[PDB]
């Protein structure tokens, strides 16, 4: 029969692929560039725009724009550009052929999804659509019915309490810091050293830094005078060109702001305390069963020492007798486009999708009304 | 509170 | 009855007993040829053409169940 | 030959099996649970509805719904699944093929016999079935054939004077507090130490506490006065979540309701005054017989110092040269079972029996008839 | 002579001013702010918290803690500074001269007392102090020695049966949703719209928007439906940037969680139907006299509407002949200070005070002993 | 109940 | 986003 196409817009990647491949076939970033210079040789070839790959091998020609960022889609003629390059010069496949299951980021605005819908029927002409909560694919990746996710992509952050396949809507927290904004506040301690990264390309040499060099400290202070008093953090990075970039204490200084987002000047709590918070707010009855199975997820997660600072800092607060247990697998950034490959091939949910002849009945409306 | 509740 | 085993092989935690859930969820009283065995949750009846024959759900999974890793 | 079933619709518990077993095969509390969160799992199995250790189990998901309170089954539906799930699960046996003996708490409806009957002939199909006094099983499970028997479940009290295996109907008396009122003072007063026990499923976490901390006082202002003046009755004790609550005074204050109805608003006296006021409405000649064998019964006797408290507090009321004796064996929880148990099997009752011919012929009406 | 001040501390407002007037001299709200910014320009002459109107008037700077939720207060430190600033700024009155009338939310934590009175004795030197419940003010507020009080608050909503006088303690219902509760599930549902209001100086828009724009639905369904189907309910606000932002059939919907708590999860009845259980607690001579005199309390009453949707619902529970009346002064708002106004006026009363010779003598605990 | 207690 | 953010 036909697959399913499976594709997650994240704010910084799109993972793409077909439901019952064990990891997605594409895997581009969601990005759009333009040429911003005077077009000299005749007969180059002009492209009035790039699209992911092409985009980041161009970068120093192109103003790179993002179409999503946290997780709203902003501007809707390129996320359209980008679905096409998708369907049909990644997976190179007839989108009239396969569903196509989306994902959403949670308590994001509803008019995203009406969209979402609308152009999935009428400029693909899928034959059937559905769009899933990400944190609730992460547990079908993680093979668990249970626990609280707390899933970080490059535009958003949020946690999901999941017991015994219920979710608990009230607890649901959102927050809006993500890798996108460690990327800016990189960019801006960098400052410190001398090194300035300014344009839309430059940033993209950053979030390559931030990438490869940053860890997460498991004793701020202990580690600010360590390397305050050492050379022995201090390493060292070379830009496209050949410059070598020296980074010190700064490298750990930026995902510490996950967990003090006042240095950013973010009034929330950092993503311990909001996960402590979200168990707060479940019946006492299930708090044991989302202190184990903590399951991290997405990109943002992937910093070396993570898990250790959030099992230290949530046990911190938990009582002194629950077994405080983080979950972080290794291939933890896809496991929401995984999550969705054992969703879309599962038989009951064949029942699920939204076919094009309920979205003819009731219009784009419906996605709220069949859907979480 | 100081148990059912959070104050 | 075969697809819902094999749903119920991939889905996370999957048993023997929530699969026979499903299938009484999904035909007990939809279809005339299955039936579930009045004393019992683990089990349920087809009405074969030559006798009704009663199927114990205890270790399908197990025998339901290959994946060949590639590396070895 | 074919053991009939023996069944003990308490309001908290059932306690069933087959006569002549020494103790009941399954015990389990008479609840069913219906979920009440948004199923966002595909493929999970949903259940309409859970009854008993299943409720039990999930109740941090569910709301809890007893069906019989103070002795009245006041929806039919529910427990329609209560008696199902002992049948088909519990007991794993077809109702087809035993008798059924059911039990009842006196001077309740007489609704509620008949459709108590109605169900097990026309839904179950039993063969024969039968309905017991609580109070009057009793006497079987301690080898008496005299005494008064003070009978407290999780929905009602009461007494019945029996003298030589004759029941004196005029003097029962029947009150109306019971575990359940016990419980609901219980988070009321525990809310005074800050804990507040709100949602049915938490409830029980209070109906846990009652069970394993309380005692009851043999001078309730005495251990006020101590209590107000000592830590040493302050005990403590972990909830679900790990979270520890320390417990006083409180812990006696609540099983005194029994003694002071005042407490719960409860115009009518104690069990104590109940008891003396139905051995005063015996005749003369059978006071002496009845001041000895006293026999407590069900789960809300269980407290510890309950049986001193009694001896004493009527010994303040009766005649100073009455012997008064209180009786309270260890199985008391489980001697309305045993005493059915007894009952049943006795030859001399398998006439005694509703049969199905006679249901058919004179309708469900015929329990008045052929019963107490 | 010397009045008493009269001092309630809600959840959101203080509302403060001396006995015999008719109306509060000082409202405020009773929230302590603190700056969260780097302070660049010398001289200006920091301040290290800000107190009610002070905090309101520079919220862009500042984090705003509220130091009572639920009727209970929940850091000291702050409360002190609460009541600092209402005798000696607000009130410009020395605590040394005048008794205060002190009130509270009934069956709230012991320690809350015991220490809003050592406060008042040891800080600030009262001469004689009292507490009251909130509740039984709002009858001396409206002229009646018998009736049901609905009071709801920012924080805690109850009733409280009164009958010719005597309180019915048994029957005192405390349900825990409020005005606070409302305005986060508010700021939930108008993420659905792309509004997102996220901090706390942020959330007190969105108090705002709640105050002017909501109302109560006479049928949550037909509107739901007439909203669906019509812009006419459609009605838009001015954030303080001059951003203009609409809202449709989300305005009633966040006042109906009163009726229907499940919205946020909550597992208990709305108010309607713990009113009916808590006169259906009450002994059935006084039913009549309590299903009228239905009297509202507190700011979260001040929705349009919802005297009559009150009246729909309860008469649709109580018996077909009940005269139900529910009684909504304009002035409800400060009907619980119009009371505590009334009562520490009264000459009979001025035996009833604590007076500083007896809290020497005894200690805090004396403010169980000599009060309700 | 029927009418007295709430069973 | 539409009033609180900038998306
Ligand atoms: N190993 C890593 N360490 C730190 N940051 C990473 C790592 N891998 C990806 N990221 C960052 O996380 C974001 C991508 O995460 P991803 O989960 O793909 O986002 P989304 O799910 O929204 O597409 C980018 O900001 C990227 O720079
Ligand atoms: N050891 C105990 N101490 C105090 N209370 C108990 C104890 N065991 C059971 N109970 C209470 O007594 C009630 C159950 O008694 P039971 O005789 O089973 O009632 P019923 O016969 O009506 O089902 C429940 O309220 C339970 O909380
Ligand atoms: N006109 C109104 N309509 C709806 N809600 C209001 C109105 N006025 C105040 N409130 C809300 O009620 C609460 C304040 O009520 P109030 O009685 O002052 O509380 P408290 O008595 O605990 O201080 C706040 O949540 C406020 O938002
Ligand atoms: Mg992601
Ligand atoms: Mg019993
Ligand atoms: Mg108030």
């Amino acid at each position: 029969e036909t697959t399913a196409l499976v594709c997650d817009n994240g704010s910084g990647l799109v993972k793409a692929g077909f439901a019952g491949d064990d990891a997605p076939r594409a895997v581009f970033p969601s990005i759009v560039g333009r040429p911003r210079h005077q077009g000299v040789m005749v007969g180059m070839g002009q492209k009035d725009s790039y699209v992911g790959d092409e985009a980041q091998s161009k970068r120093g020609i192109l103003t790179l724009k993002y179409p999503i960022e946290h997780g709203i889609i902003t501007n809707w003629d390129d996320m359209e550009k980008i679905w096409h390059h998708t369907f049909y010069n990644e997976l190179r496949v007839a989108p009239e052929e396969h569903p196509t299951l989306l994902t959403e980021a949670p308590l994001n605005p509803k008019a995203n999804r009406e969209k979402m819908t609308q152009i999935m029927f009428e400029t693909f002409n899928v034959p059937a659509m559905y769009v899933a909560i990400q944190a609730v694919l992460s547990l079908y990746a993680s093979g668990r019915t249970t626990g609280i996710v707390l899933d970080s992509g490059d535009g958003v952050t949020h946690n999901v309490p999941i017991y015994e396949g219920y979710a608990l809507p009230h607890a649901i927290m959102r927050l809006d810091l993500a890798g996108r904004d460690l990327t800016d506040y990189l960019m801006k301690i960098l400052t410190e050293r001398g090194y300035s990264f300014v344009t839309t390309a430059e940033r993209e040499i950053v979030r390559d830094i931030k990438e490869k060099l940053c860890y997460v400290a498991l004793d701020f202070e202990n580690e600010m005078a360590t390397a305050a008093s050492s050379s022995s953090l201090e390493k060292s990075y070379e830009l496209p060109d050949g410059q070598v970039i020296t980074i010190g204490n700064e490298r750990f200084r930026c995902p510490e702001t996950l967990f003090q987002p006042s240095f950013i000047g973010m009034e929330s709590a950092g993503i311990h305390e909001t996960t402590y918070n979200s168990i707060m707010k479940c019946d006492i009855d299930i708090r044991k069963d989302l202190y184990a199975n903590n399951v991290m997820s997405g990109g943002t997660t992937m910093y070396p020492g993570i898990a250790d600072r959030m099992q230290k800092e949530i046990t911190a607060l938990a009582p002194s007798t629950m077994k405080i247990k983080i979950i972080a697998p290794p291939e933890r950034k896809y496991s929401v486009w995984i999550g969705g490959s054992i969703l879309a091939s599962l038989s009951t949910f064949q029942q699920m999708w939204i076919t094009k002849q309920e979205y003819d009945e009731a219009g784009p409306s419906i996605v709220h009304r069949k859907c979480f | 509170w100081x148990a059912x509740c959070p104050a | 009855v075969l697809d819902l085993l094999d749903e119920e092989c991939k889905m996370p935690k999957g048993s023997d007993d929530t699969w026979a859930q499903k299938l009484y969820n999904t035909h007990l009283n939809k279809c005339a040829l299955f039936e579930k065995p009045r004393l019992s949750n683990k089990a349920f009846i087809i009405k074969h053409f030559a006798d009704k024959v009663e199927y114990q759900c205890e270790g399908f999974l197990e025998k339901n169940k290959d994946t060949v890793y590639e590396e070895q």
